């Protein structure tokens, strides 16, 4: 909440691999200390970050959104096919501590894989946390599905799309 | 466990800086010492037209 | 016999869950609501097996309890301790023997019989179908539903005779379970074993009549394969051992009936071995050929399910009557009416 | 309750590992290696140094798509501190003591493109052995591809033309 | 209780520069088999090697690799690789070792260097050979003395006999129409195997537009992949190949001995001699490394007079540093050890105590020296015997270089820092040359700078080839007088013991490799064990088993009876036979090899170890004590006597013949040229009486008319049976290694199996039919219909979707699968405790738990990755429709096939290579009467027989 709604850091500054690979990047202590070499140094809540980058020990964050390892989510195709972060992760720009907005159910995944037109967005409003869908949204969702070539629910509901 | 309600930001944000910079990067205008603005999608076209030194 | 049916279905309902490989996910075969939106396929025969085994166990237990409710009333009336009155009282539900209640009881028993006959034929047809819907050359055989019905009735009356005879000779039931009862049960054994012999002839005819090399090699593998002991012992135990059952003296003889019933049970286990294991051993591609050698653990599980069946049977003969108290006094009344009608 | 293949024995992208000394299954780059068909012979493409001095040139001619990519990467990685217009006014400099360099001053107006590539790749002066020292610009070699760094430098030239 | 545990995540402290997190990254490295490196594209998922692919820019790679290079991942991630420096078994320090070594060499610097020696393998590394030359110039009384058990000493001596100088003979099989192999197993891994197999299969692949094919003749004792892919095969004894080459030379007109042979052998001789002298410059005669130097020089003379020099055979400068007789050098070294003239002994690799012939008594000769130095990546038998054992870095974590079979000097590029530390041989020689704690990267960079330049080094590191290190072609002068002035040794009477490298363990280095031990061997399908491979006639005549072996000879009238008699001849395999060869007893169980030569026994080298890892600790029975330095590949007289005590020898097939079924379809070349559909026409005419089958189904299937439909086409004409596709599938798809007991129970886990089939008109010498069988991904799948929970369903693309998260056992998919390609996890087969195996697992493929079914998925990790990449490119370009190219998806089996038998592509795209191969008339699917419509179709084997021999 501070680092986005106040500081204004873009989501790709820290999650650099989200539009290129399946794995959104958990940031490095180098990325944190890029700004925190000057801001709020000698502070006990940044003491762990200062304890890292001197040794090779990382910061053991806890995975809030943990998929059970047979699921194989891909961030790059979802971001590039006009699905914003807010529709699937929530308003993380206002989260002080990140929570799971919804359970990552197979049925909840197949809901958007079978009706993507309720959730697709201009591919240029994906990183915008201030974007809201319009009053109708169904006509432009069908238009964006046809524009981006989004596959039918048979193709998107195939088992080896996700599982492997 | 209900959906948490974080406290709203009650101070200065990056939005004022971003909006001021995007206003200064459009609709031409004057600086305090220089001559005139050239907006985005115009100065990039002038850079493309005039080229850059190579090697 | 219905108690034996319930305990045999209890022993055989664990076997899907036991063999399942991930035993705790037997409920994924059941159509249940989940957060995935997944369904069972319902085109496979194992989903039909889920529905058939659940329906068979439930309707068999329901019909057995319905047939027990005035026996529960008789035990509640005949009990001595006041606290075992309520054990059968809450299971009889105050039956009262009312003639208005007897009309609805007889109609419900008639409709339950006329629903349970196609139920049990459909259950054993579906258990035939979980081989017969496959493309396996020993399993893609279309006479399997009546063949499995006949084999099940054959093995069932073998076990029924093998458990009536000690019950008849150890309890005072010679007046109720008679030599005519043993004679007609052996007659139904002979008839259904003849239908199973006809099914063997149908399979042999299909193998000889087909120009198919896989049917020809199925017959060759059964006759002269590494597991041909099962087929030859099957032929001895289901064809040679039933020709004495045509004879009236052998049909009336008790130790001959016990020996024949045990031989038929062994040969029916050999029949199911011949159907499953020999057909799965040698398949279309000869590179994918191997021998099935059972270990000590599935034999131990077989002995253990025998023990579970006999534990449930001994508990049943301890706390419940072995034979129906009513419908045998009604049988006595019917025989008295027949004697009065001459 | 199930817990079968939810957390598998295979190592995921940022999965921790007790096998290695730094407690991380993700391994760093071997010093002195390059991937397949990724050539490093163009020294001007990967650093701004040719003969020990600045060059003020570009390895490839400028393109409108390249300038748009440079604008995007500037807005992701560089506009957090230096600002969108490049005047050095931002919430990072307001909250802390960053005070980044204005691109529209004389020193950065007559600054070489090779110097821009060097300051993106490496940063500024490190800790001096005499009277202390610190790094502020901190370098962005690990996060940005060098072609995108050259595109960022081209957008810096575009912003300098914009504010002049 | 919650749905999952906490699942901590661990990012970097400093991000890598050229790495995007989640994108697998490919590095061009080099892997060596017998010192001859091949270029490999090893995939680094997150800074660690996981899959080895082929380097298409590399001469001996061409995109395809062999099984050893494919299993180098698990060889790297073996948990029993050495971790610390061992002075006398106790852990020590590399710095303290270098201090002691410097003290020992400065004590040996009082003399000129007589006490210090060396013992390496076959060295093709230019930097390492330059360091050896520097050490030999520093100490002029020191000697090199290199040795490896599978070497080309006979090839070197044959080149020295024929030309008077050392040359490297490379063969161009793309310009060869007649190939003659005199025990030349060139379609097995070795020098130039992938290039030879690729060129041979490119000439072998036949279409409607094809007008020519190559013909292969082999003489051998042990049938191999080369004899499998041969139109004609003659099983002579391995010591009779010299007389065969002499008779071939005499009938061709050059100097040779007119030997007397069997009528079949002289018919095969005149067939070869008539096929030769008709393709001048379009033929090749190849001699094996096991063959004598007289055979090598005689093949050189035949190729010189036949006009093959500069057209199919090529003579280059020698690429293996200093060519020498390695077994004679080992004899000289153990003679010096017995004399006591050696003080300092340094070894790199090799495992000399285990790998030496037993007549030299290497352990007893080594126990007399004061100090020893060893470096072989493991605490081997030699390292346990030696003082001062140092761990050696794997090639996937070591800096170095290696020349190919034609000379490339390709850089060995590490993909990770070493897991256990350990020093390379360049680092060991740098410490030997007075430079301790030197970096191997700095050593190879110092060698390659000022030779190819910094820009050449960067180009070579980005690629996998230095362009200026190819061996130049030379014109050596043939010495026919020295060829004629030879004893020409005759075959000896008695039972001969042929020594052969193992197809899976090679010389025994891969003994702890779980993939290679679990892998079924070619021509025998054995796992986890060694056997005395012999013909059934030899087994009857030696052990006195109660059979006839003349009941295997007949025709199609009694073909099924002969197959039943071969099944009766089976099972006896495992009988332990006491073989007294030359003062030594092995007592090894036998295995029937129907293609094998009479009165010969082959024992695979590389078994019977004692100081290997937990995997393969005591597998097999050792052959190296039986092996002698005088005849390291052949034998003269062996007392092979049956001694009861039947051992359990485990095969993955257990039935060896085709039981009258249309699975392996065989045709001839001329009738293929007349009409390419005649194989299927004859099969369906014999089966149904009509040329085409009117197979009718009651199920509609899906459409597949405007969508990406994926299929596979396997060329049976171009499959040798090298199992490289199987090892690649295991490496890519994380297939578990089960025990030998679990294979004996019948529960091997392999998504693709190579089904050898022994079909012929005589089963005591049949034709070998190898065919890869994976999941056909059938459009109407009998595995899919019988799944009660829809764990196996079919794609929109046309793939059967074996979902393991959904699979709940019930084992019925495998009973309704007509090909039995589905493998079930009966127990916890996948390792859960070994961290090295956990690192070896592919992160993008799941690791299967007990109770689930697994089978071939057409590498759907790569299918999904290319589909996601195509869709992402489509929306980045605004095309609104994704197009997947023909080469965009390359599966693991297709990539690591050295021949290109497997091709993967799109069915609905008519310009794709799979659709062009499936438009051929000899394309067919297995068991079409079951209306499955398989997508893995097969191309029928088209033979090219000669009219003088067969027609
Ligand atoms: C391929 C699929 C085939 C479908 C098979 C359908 C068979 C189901 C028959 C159930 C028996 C009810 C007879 C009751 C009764 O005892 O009838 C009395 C007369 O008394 C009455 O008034 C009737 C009482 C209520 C009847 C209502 C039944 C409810 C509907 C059933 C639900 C099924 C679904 C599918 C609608 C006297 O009549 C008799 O006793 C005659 C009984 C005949 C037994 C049939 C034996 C045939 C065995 C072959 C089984 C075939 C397999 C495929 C199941
Ligand atoms: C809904 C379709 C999503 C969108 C859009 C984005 N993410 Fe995502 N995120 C999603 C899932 C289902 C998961 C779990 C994946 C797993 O294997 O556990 C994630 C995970 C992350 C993570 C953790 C690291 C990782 O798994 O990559 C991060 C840091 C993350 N997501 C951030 C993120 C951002 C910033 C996105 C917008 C550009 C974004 N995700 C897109 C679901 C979805
Ligand atoms: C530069 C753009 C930053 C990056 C990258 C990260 N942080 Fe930051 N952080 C930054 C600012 C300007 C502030 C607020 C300063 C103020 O006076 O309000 C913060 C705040 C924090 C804090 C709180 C410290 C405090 O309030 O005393 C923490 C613990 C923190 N940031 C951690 C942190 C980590 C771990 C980062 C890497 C993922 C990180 N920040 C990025 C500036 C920047
Ligand atoms: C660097 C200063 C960041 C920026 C900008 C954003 N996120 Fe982030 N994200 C960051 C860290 C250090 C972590 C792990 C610690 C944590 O609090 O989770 C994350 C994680 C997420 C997650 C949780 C994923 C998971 O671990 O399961 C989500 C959903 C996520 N980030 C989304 C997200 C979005 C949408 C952002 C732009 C508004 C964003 N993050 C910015 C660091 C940084
Ligand atoms: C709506 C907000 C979605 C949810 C929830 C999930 N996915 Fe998705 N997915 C979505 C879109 C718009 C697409 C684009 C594909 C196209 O052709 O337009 C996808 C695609 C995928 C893919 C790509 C595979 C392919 O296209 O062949 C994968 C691997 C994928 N989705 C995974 C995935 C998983 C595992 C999800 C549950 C956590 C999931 N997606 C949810 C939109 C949405
Ligand atoms: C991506 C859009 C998916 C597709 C297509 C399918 N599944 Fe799925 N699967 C997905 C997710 C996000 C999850 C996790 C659900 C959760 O509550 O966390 C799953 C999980 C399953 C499971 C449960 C596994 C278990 O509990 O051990 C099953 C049984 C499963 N998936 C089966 C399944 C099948 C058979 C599918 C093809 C028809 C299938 N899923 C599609 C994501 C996706
Ligand atoms: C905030 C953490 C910054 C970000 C994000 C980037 N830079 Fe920076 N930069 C920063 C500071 C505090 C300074 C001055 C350091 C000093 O000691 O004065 C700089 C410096 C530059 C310069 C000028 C270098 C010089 O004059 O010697 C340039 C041209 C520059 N930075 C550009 C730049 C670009 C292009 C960035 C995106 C990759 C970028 N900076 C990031 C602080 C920060
Ligand atoms: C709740 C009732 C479910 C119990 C029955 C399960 C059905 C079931 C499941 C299986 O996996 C089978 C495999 C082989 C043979 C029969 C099978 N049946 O019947
Ligand atoms: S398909 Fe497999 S066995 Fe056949 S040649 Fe290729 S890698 Fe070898
Ligand atoms: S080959 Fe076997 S596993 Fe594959 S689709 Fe066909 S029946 Fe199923
Ligand atoms: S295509 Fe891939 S998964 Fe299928 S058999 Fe070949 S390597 Fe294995
Ligand atoms: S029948 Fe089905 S439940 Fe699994 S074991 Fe086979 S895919």
């Amino acid at each position: 909440q501070l680092h986005v709604n106040v500081v204004g850091i873009d989501c790709r500054y820290c999650h650099t691999s989200v539009d290129q690979s399946y794995f959104a990047n958990i940031p490095a202590t180098e990325t944190c200390m890029t700004c925190h070499s000057q801001i709020k140094t000698y502070s006990p809540l940044l003491e762990k970050v200062r304890e890292s980058y001197a040794t090779g020990k990382p910061i053991e964050w806890v995975k809030v959104y943990d998929l059970p390892n047979f699921v194989y989510f891909n961030h790059s195709i979802h971001v590039n096919k006009g699905i914003g972060c807010s529709t699937c992760h929530g308003q993380v720009n206002n989260m002080p501590v990140v929570w799971q907005q919804q359970a990552l159910y197979m049925g909840w995944c197949l809901n958007c894989h079978r009706n993507p037109e309720l959730y697709v967005r201009p591919r240029e409003e994906v990183y915008n946390m201030d974007y809201v869908p319009p009053s109708n949204q169904l006509e432009i969702g069908r238009q964006l599905v046809a524009e981006y070539g989004i596959m039918p629910p048979d193709q998107l509901t195939n088992c080896y799309v996700c599982h492997r | 466990p209900f959906t948490p309600q974080p406290a709203p930001v009650t101070g200065n944000t990056y939005r004022t800086y971003v909006n001021d910079a995007r206003t200064l990067l459009n609709s031409y205008g004057y600086t305090m010492e220089g001559k005139v603005h050239i907006p985005i999608d115009r100065a990039m076209d002038l850079i493309v037209e005039r080229g850059l030194p190579v090697r | 016999a219905e108690a034996m049916t319930l305990f045999a279905v209890a022993c055989a309902g664990l076997y899907p869950i036991l063999h399942l490989g991930r035993p705790w996910l037997f409920y994924w075969l059941i159509p249940y609501p989940n957060t995935h939106g997944m369904w069972p396929q319902f085109r496979s025969a194992l989903a039909w097996d889920v529905f058939a085994i659940s329906t068979y166990a439930t309707v068999s237990l329901v019909f057995w309890l319905v047939g027990l409710i005035p026996d529960f009333a008789t035990l509640r009336d005949r009990a001595k301790n006041i606290w075992v009155k309520r054990l059968y009282g809450i299971a009889a539900l105050g039956w009262r023997g009312s003639a208005r209640h007897w009309h609805r009881y007889e109609m419900a028993s008639i409709l339950l019989a006329g629903l349970s006959t196609p139920l049990v034929v459909s259950v054993h047809s579906i258990i035939s179908l979980d081989f017969a819907i496959s493309q396996v050359p020993g399993w893609q055989v279309t006479v399997f539903p009546p063949y499995f019905v006949a084999g099940a009735v054959f093995a069932g009356f073998a076990m029924v005779l093998l458990l009536m005879i000690p019950v008849r000779t150890f309890y005072g039931f010679e007046n109720y379970i008679t030599l005519h009862h043993l004679d007609v049960m052996a007659k139904v054994m002979l008839t259904t074993g003849m239908i199973v012999v006809y099914g063997y002839f149908m399979e042999v005819f299909a193998s000889l009549y087909s120009g198919n090399e896989f049917e020809e090699y199925l017959l060759y593998n059964r006759l002269f394969g590494p597991s041909s002991w099962a087929y030859w012992g099957l032929l001895f135990c289901n064809a040679v051992a039933i020709q004495p059952l045509w004879f009236k003296k052998v049909r009336q003889n008790i130790p001959a009936l016990l020996i024949i019933s045990l031989i038929v049970s062994v040969g029916m286990w050999l029949e199911r071995y011949v159907i499953i294991v020999i057909s799965l051993e040698r398949d279309f591609l000869p590179s994918s050929w191997d021998i099935y050698i059972p270990t000590i653990w599935d034999w131990s599980l077989y002995i253990g399910t025998f023990g579970l069946f006999f534990t449930l049977l001994f508990l049943f003969i301890r706390v419940l009557p072995m034979i129906n108290i009513f419908e045998m006094r009604l049988f006595l009344y019917q025989e008295t009416e027949k004697a009065k009608q001459r | 309750c199930h817990q079968d293949m939810y957390d598998q024995q295979k190592y995921t992208t940022y999965e921790p590992s007790s096998f290695f000394a730094d407690g991380r299954s993700s391994r760093p780059n071997v010093p002195g290696t390059t991937p397949f068909e990724v050539v490093k012979t163009d020294e001007f493409l990967y650093t701004g140094l040719i003969d020990g001095q600045e060059v003020d040139a570009m390895p490839f001619p400028v393109t409108k798509d390249l300038l748009l990519r440079g604008q995007l990467k500037y807005n992701i990685y560089c506009a957090v501190c230096h600002g969108e217009a490049g005047y050095g006014a931002s919430m990072v400099a307001e909250r802390g003591g960053i005070v980044p360099a204005n691109f529209h001053q004389q020193r950065l107006r007559e600054a070489p493109l090779s110097h821009f590539f060097v300051v993106i790749t490496n940063g500024v002066y490190r800790g001096d052995p005499e009277n202390g020292g610190y790094q502020s610009m901190y370098g962005y070699a690990s996060r940005i591809t060098p072609e995108d760094r050259w595109a960022i430098a081209a957008y810096i030239r575009a912003l300098q033309l914009s504010q002049n | 209780c919650t749905y999952q545990p906490r699942q901590y995540i661990a990012p970097f402290d400093r991000q890598p520069e050229g790495r995007v997190p989640g994108i697998p990254q490919y590095f061009a490295s080099t892997l060596t088999l017998g010192g001859y490196g091949t270029g490999v594209l090893v995939r680094s998922n997150e800074g660690r090697p996981t899959k080895v692919e082929g380097n298409p820019r590399h001469p001996a790679s061409l995109g395809g690799t062999d099984l050893f290079a494919q299993a180098e991942i698990l060889t790297m991630y073996d948990p029993d690789r050495s971790t610390t420096v061992l002075r006398q078994g106790v852990p020590s320090t590399w710095a303290e070792f270098t201090t002691t070594l410097g003290n020992a060499l400065t004590a040996a610097r009082a003399t000129q260097g007589a006490g210090v020696r060396l013992l390496t393998t076959t060295i093709t590394s230019p930097s390492l050979a330059a360091q050896i030359e520097q050490f030999l110039q520093a100490y002029p009384q020191a000697r090199w003395y290199q040795y490896e058990p599978i070497n080309r000493d006979n090839v070197v001596a044959g080149a020295r006999l024929a030309f008077g100088r050392d040359v490297t003979t490379r063969y161009d099989l793309s310009a060869a129409q007649v190939v003659v192999s005199l025990d030349a197993d060139f379609l097995a891994p070795g020098p130039g195997f992938v290039a030879y197999a690729r060129a041979f299969a490119e000439r072998r692949k036949v279409r409607k537009d094809s007008t020519t094919m190559n013909r292969l003749y082999v003489v051998e004792a042990s049938p191999s992949t080369t004899g499998t892919a041969a139109d004609h095969r003659l099983p002579l004894r391995a010591d009779a190949i010299a007389a065969f080459t002499g008779a071939l030379a005499n009938e061709l007109g050059v100097g040779g001995a007119p030997a007397t042979l069997s009528p079949k052998a002289e018919e095969f001789l005149r067939a070869i001699a008539r096929d030769l002298e008709e393709h001048r410059g379009q033929s090749v005669v190849i001699a094996g490394d096991q063959q004598p130097p007289i055979v090598h020089a005689l093949a050189h003379l035949i190729n010189a007079e036949l006009g093959n020099v500069g057209q199919t055979v090529f003579y280059h400068e020698p690429v293996e540093a200093r060519p020498t007789n390695q077994t004679e050098e080992l004899v000289a070294l153990v003679s010096e050890m017995a004399a006591g003239r050696v003080e300092t002994l340094i070894m790199i690799g090799g495992n000399p105590v285990y790998n030496a012939p037993g007549d030299l008594r290497f352990a007893d000769r080594m126990a007399s020296v004061p100090l020893t130095i060893h470096l072989s990546q493991f605490v081997d038998e030699t390292s346990a015997r030696a003082t001062w054992h140092i761990p050696q870095a794997h090639p996937l974590e070591s800096w170095g270089d290696a020349r190919a079979f034609d000379g490339t000097a390709s850089i060995v590029q590490p993909l990770i820092e070493p897991l256990y530390g350990g020093k390379t041989a360049n680092e060991l020689l740098a410490a030997m040359l007075g430079q301790p704690e030197a970096e191997s990267y700095d050593l190879v960079r110092s060698f390659w700078l000022e030779q190819i330049g910094e820009t050449g080094w960067q180009v070579a590191l980005a690629n996998g080839v230095i362009a200026e290190t190819v061996a130049p072609v030379i014109e050596p002068t043939l010495n026919e007088g020295a060829i004629r002035a030879t004893p020409i040794p005759q075959p000896g009477d008695g039972v001969e013991i042929v020594f052969r490298p193992d197809p899976s363990l090679f010389d025994g280095f891969y003994a702890n490799n779980g993939w290679l031990q679990e892998l079924p061997r070619p021509l025998t399908k054995l796992v986890w064990d060694n056997a005395a491979l012999m013909s059934p006639r030899t087994a009857i005549k030696l052990l006195g088993l109660p059979f006839n072996a003349d009941r295997l000879i007949g025709t199609e009238a009694d073909d099924r009876e002969r197959q039943q008699y071969l099944e009766q001849l089976s099972k006896v395999n495992g009988t332990i036979a006491r073989i007294e060869y030359r003062g030594g007893i092995i007592e090894i169980p036998i295995w029937l090899l129907p293609g094998h030569a009479e009165d010969s026994i082959t024992l695979n080298l590389g078994y019977g170890r004692t100081h290997a890892g937990r995997v393969g600790n005591n597998v097999g029975i050792d052959v190296y004590p039986i092996r002698t330095s005088d005849s390291p590949w052949f034998g003269a007289g062996a007392r092979v006597t049956n001694t009861g005590r039947t051992y359990l020898l485990v095969s993955t097939q257990d039935h060896w013949t085709l039981e009258g079924r249309d699975i392996y379809r065989v045709g001839e070349f001329k009738k293929f040229k007349e009409d390419p559909k005649y194989i299927a026409k004859e099969v369906y005419q014999e089966e149904y009486g009509r040329e085409t089958p009117n197979y009718q189904s009651l199920q509609p299937g899906d459409d597949y008319t405007g969508r990406n439909a994926w299929g596979m086409t396997i060329n049976l004409n171009a499959c040798i049976g090298c199992n490289a596709c199987v090892v690649a599938c295991q490496a890519e798809n994380n297939i578990a290694v089960v025990g030998k007991d679990q294979v004996s129970r019948g529960r091997e886990m392999h998504w693709i199996r190579i089904d050898r089939y022994f079909a012929g008109e005589d089963l005591d010498n049949p034709s070998i039919y190898m065919m890869p069988v994976n999941c056909m991904q059938c459009e109407k799948a009998p595995c899919e219909v019988v799944c009660p929970v829809a764990a196996t369903v079919h794609d929109y693309e046309g793939l059967n979707n074996m979902v393991y998260n959904r699979c709940v056992g019930t084992k019925y998919c495998s009973n309704n699968c007509p090909y039995k390609v589905r493998r079930f996890n009966f127990l916890q087969y996948s390792d859960t405790t070994t961290e090295t195996f956990k690192l070896a697992f592919n992160p993008d493929v799941t690791v299967r738990i007990r109770g689930v079914m697994e089978k071939c998925t057409y590498c759907v990790q790569r299918i999904s990755g290319a589909r996601i990449a195509a869709k992402r490119a489509a929306v980045q370009a605004g095309q609104s429709s994704y197009v997947i190219s023909d080469g965009a998806i390359q599966t693991a089996c297709e990539q690591a096939c050295p021949t290109g038998a497997i091709v993967f592509g799109d069915i609905n795209d008519s310009n794709s290579r799979v659709a062009k191969w499936k438009a051929e008339g000899h394309n067919y699917g297995l068991l079409g009467f079951l209306n499955t419509v398989p997508r893995t179709t097969y191309l029928a084997r088209v033979r090219n027989p000669s009219e003088e021999l067969e027609k």
